[PDB]
RNA sequence: GGUACGGCGGCCAUAGCGGCGGGGCCACACCCGGUCUCGUUUCGACCCCGGAAGUUAAGCCCGCCAGCGUUCCCGGGUGUACUGCCCUCCGAGAGGGGGCGGGAAACCGGGAACGCCGCCGGCCA
RNA sequence: GGUGCCCUAAGGUCGGCUCAGGCGGGUCAGGAAUCCGCCGUAGAGUGCAAGGGCAAAAGCCGGCCUGACUGGACCCGUAACA
RNA sequence: GUUACUCCAAAGGGUGUCCCUGGCCUUAGACAGCGG
RNA sequence: GGGUAGAGCACUGAUUGGGGGUUUAGGGGGCGAAAGCCUCCGGCUCCCUGUCAAACUCCGAACCCACUGCCGCCGUAGAUGGC
């Protein structure tokens, strides 16, 4: 755990990860063919200019005209996701569970709630500085199992940016 | 229904493929495997076609009822692990004539199922222990009754080799 | 029921691939080039559907005569009768 | 790799360095090659003729023969270039850019402006060249107050007196 | 004549995938930041532009591993299965047999194999 | 087993991008779809049958266009050889 | 049976005879018989 | 140049059974104080095991075809060919 953060980092700090983006999306939908002002909500919480996201195969809740606005996510990078989480992991619990992380150490919240109305869903996606060669054009690669990230560094990085875990 | 003799021989090309032939039946067999199946027996007594052979499912269910019968009334359900080794694939067909247009668009509607087995192939087999070898002699009798052409058994032992001669002798 | 002949009759492995080409071919067969009188073998590449001859004609060997274009001009022999084709070099491979 | 289905691509595909439909598309002519490839500290270039064992160079040139990677090195690197093909003996070619996407404005065309006013004819039509106050140097300049076109001259009148 | 350096290619898995240990004058990269060219139907995330605080952890380079997969060799399987020509050969038939010529595939054991070649540079003394 | 059509784009060209499915996270009656990462030689898609072709693509997303044009030659197939 | 073919009946059986092979008993064996 | 005979399961589709797992979309349910955490018959995932293909192929003959050279044969007592 900690053990091999910082074992890592007196290797060298390039191995130390940081926070590749963090999403806000709102997944479990409200528009339908409106346009509801979330998109307003999440661009003045978030400070830059909003996008829809369209539908696909004929259902049942949201999603039926294929094509039409059914949700609105927003994808921010730099300090501004620092930013947002300095209180947004304050609002919910401390202690950061272990469900949360995944196979990769990437995490989400469920959080949800004259319009206020809202049910949103966060996550933040990790990575150290190296990993732009498989997203590159020229001498695109994949990257191995040594430079990849962990689970348990993500609860020691995450304990130590703001949080403490379960 | 009709003679066997009609379907017994391998002279016309295989017909095995359902998503183009149209009304083609279902088998009439679902049990392959009896008695015994976790039980590492000694002896293998082996059927083996002595030519080409065309089998009909209902021959099939006839033998491996008859043989069940004959090894649970002398041997046990404990013993004797009873397998049939082939499957019908081969779809039989019957032209529709016999008012009638007679020798008019022969080609045979589906009727039945058959397998194909060649020249010295495996048909069925008994695993069984020393002390029941008449019994599974008795039962390689009965099957070979049944037989559209003739078979002959063959003994085998753990590594799969031949000692029918010496089980023979020794009785 | 009689069927009369077309470009891709009876072409389903005449015109097929070993699943390890798979693609574009090396670029030298795109880039060759013949002398009058060299004999050729037509030798069909399924991915180039220009300047390509009936398969008909798969397998056999001619002689080149001249060219226009970007295509050779290639003769064969079917029977007593002589027979003119315009064939791009990617079909093409020379005699020795 | 995974069995005998798979099929495996060619080695420069693989690497990430070849764009195959672009070389027979540029190969289809048999004029030759200007290639010029770019880095994050450094440009190079050089003129090529096809074999089919395996292309031969006639010249090159880089930006440590000149300083002996941006616009004003690249137009200094199409000026080496130009002047020294015409010795040679080659008066034609055609640009190679490999995997660079050509966006109007870029060193790329920078140095395709370079040997074109060194005098090798390339065809091209002039509307992606960048602008005279790129070339020159009054964009990092002009960023400079919030290389100077003074060296810049004196590089070009080096170069030219040179290679007059 | 050197270097653990680079651009363009040809044969297109004997070259792939996966793994292990080593390196950073020049170089290749990762990296900082976006005014300006270019641009994000949100996001300088990816492409484009100005550099170098910084690092050899990734990519790249040197070497190794028969672990998955591909290709080749020897031996067996075996002159087995199949097959061209002739037959007043067998056999109720089905189908087999003989002579002269050709000749596999699976599977098994032991071997090679963790790329080869051409052109042009830069650093260096 | 299919055709007796359809399309101003499903036609031309340029640029950029990569699919199905599964798993791991978060919605949830299956979740039909939206958000995240990974594996993934094509297991997808193509205007319509079947077969063939196709991955920095012939597929997806966009921009600009009408070569779905005028005057003319030679050759192949329907209909091997003839 | 005295049939190359054109133009000849089987599954299943036989201490009928002529052969080949492999085990087991033998100088007291494998039937019958004096004697349980 | 080819994909037939044979062979085989590497794709498409079929086809017996025994093991190790996720345990589930799902009806019977049972300690179900009621979709429930535990099993439970079922699907899907690897290891064995036993079988297939006129409209399957990771393989693959004998054989046939075109072309070049040579042997053989025909041909100035007239070939290919043409009217």
């Amino acid at each position: 755990n900690r053990e091999a953060i910082l074992a890592d980092w007196e290797a060298h700090p390039m191995r130390k990860p940081r926070i590749a983006k963090v999403t806000i999306n709102i997944g479990v939908g409200e528009s339908g063919e409106r346009l509801t002002k979330a998109e307003t909500m999440l661009e003045q919480l978030v400070g830059q200019k909003p996008i829809r996201r369209r539908a696909k195969q004929t259902n049942r809740d949201f999603g039926i005209r294929r094509g039409e606005p059914i949700a609105v996510k927003v994808t921010l990078r730099g300090e501004k996701a620092y930013q947002m989480l300095d209180r947004l992991l304050e609002a919910v619990d401390r202690k950061l569970k272990a469900s949360n992380f995944d196979e990769h150490g990437n995490f989400c919240f469920g959080i949800q709630e004259e319009i206020g109305i809202f049910g949103m869903d966060v996550c933040v996606t990790l990575e150290r500085p190296g990993f732009r060669v498989a997203k590159r054009k020229r001498q695109r690669r994949k990257i191995p199992t040594k430079h990849k990230l962990t689970k348990e560094e993500g609860i020691v990085f995450a304990m130590e940016e703001l949080k403490a875990k379960v | 229904l009709r003679p066997a003799k009609i379907d017994r021989d391998v002279d016309k090309p295989a017909y095995t493929r359902r998503e183009y032939i149209r009304g083609a039946p279902g088998p009439k067999i679902t049990i392959f495997d009896m008695g015994n199946l976790s039980a590492e027996f000694e002896y293998e007594v082996s059927l083996h076609a002595e030519q080409a052979m065309q089998i009909r499912q209902n021959a099939l269910e006839a033998i491996r009822i008859q043989v069940n019968r004959y090894l649970q009334k002398n041997v046990g359900r404990s013993n004797y692990h009873f397998k049939i080794r082939v499957y019908p694939f081969q779809v039989l067909r019957e032209n529709p004539m016999a008012y009638g247009n007679g020798m008019r668009r022969p080609f045979g509607k589906p009727i039945g199922l058959a397998a194909r087995v060649r020249k010295d192939q495996k048909i069925l087999t008994v695993w069984v222990n020393g002390q029941h070898l008449k019994f599974a002699l008795g039962a390689m009798h009965r099957a070979k009754m049944k037989l559209p052409y003739s078979a002959y058994y063959r003994i085998y032992d753990k590594e799969g080799n031949d000692v029918t001669t010496k089980v023979l002798s020794t009785m | 029921v009689k069927k009369a002949h077309s470009f891709r009759r009876k072409t389903r492995g005449k015109l097929s691939k070993h699943p390890r080409r798979r693609g574009l071919p090396p670029l030298t067969r795109f880039l060759q080039e013949f002398e009058v009188g060299q004999k050729v073998h037509i030798v069909i590449e399924p991915s180039y559907h220009k300047g390509m001859p009936d398969p008909r004609f798969h397998g056999r060997t001619g002689t080149v005569v001249g060219k226009r274009g970007d295509a050779y001009i290639v003769q064969i022999t079917d029977g007593g009768k002589v027979k003119t084709f315009f064939i791009h070099p990617v079909h093409l491979r020379p005699q020795k | 790799a995974h069995g005998p289905r798979y099929r495996v691509p060619f080695r420069r595909r693989r690497e990430g360095k070849t764009n195959y439909h672009k070389r027979l598309k540029l190969l289809k002519s048999k004029k030759p090659r200007l290639v010029v490839r770019k880095t994050l500290n450094h440009h190079i270039a050089q003129i090529v003729v096809y074999d089919p064992k395996g292309d031969k160079t006639l010249v090159s040139a880089h930006t440590m023969e000149l300083m002996r990677g941006n616009t004003p090195s690249a137009y200094l690197l199409g000026l080496l270039i130009g002047y020294k093909a015409k010795q040679a003996g080659i008066e034609e070619a055609i640009l190679d850019i490999g995997l660079h996407p050509p966006t109007r404005g870029s060193s790329i065309f920078a140095v395709l402006k370079g040997a074109v006013d060194a005098g090798l004819n390339v065809p091209h039509s002039e509307e992606i060249y960048p602008e005279d106050y790129r070339i020159n140097g009054e964009h990092i300049a002009n960023y400079a107050k919030a290389k100077l076109p003074e060296h810049f001259e004196e590089v070009k009148a080096k170069i030219i007196e040179k290679f007059e």
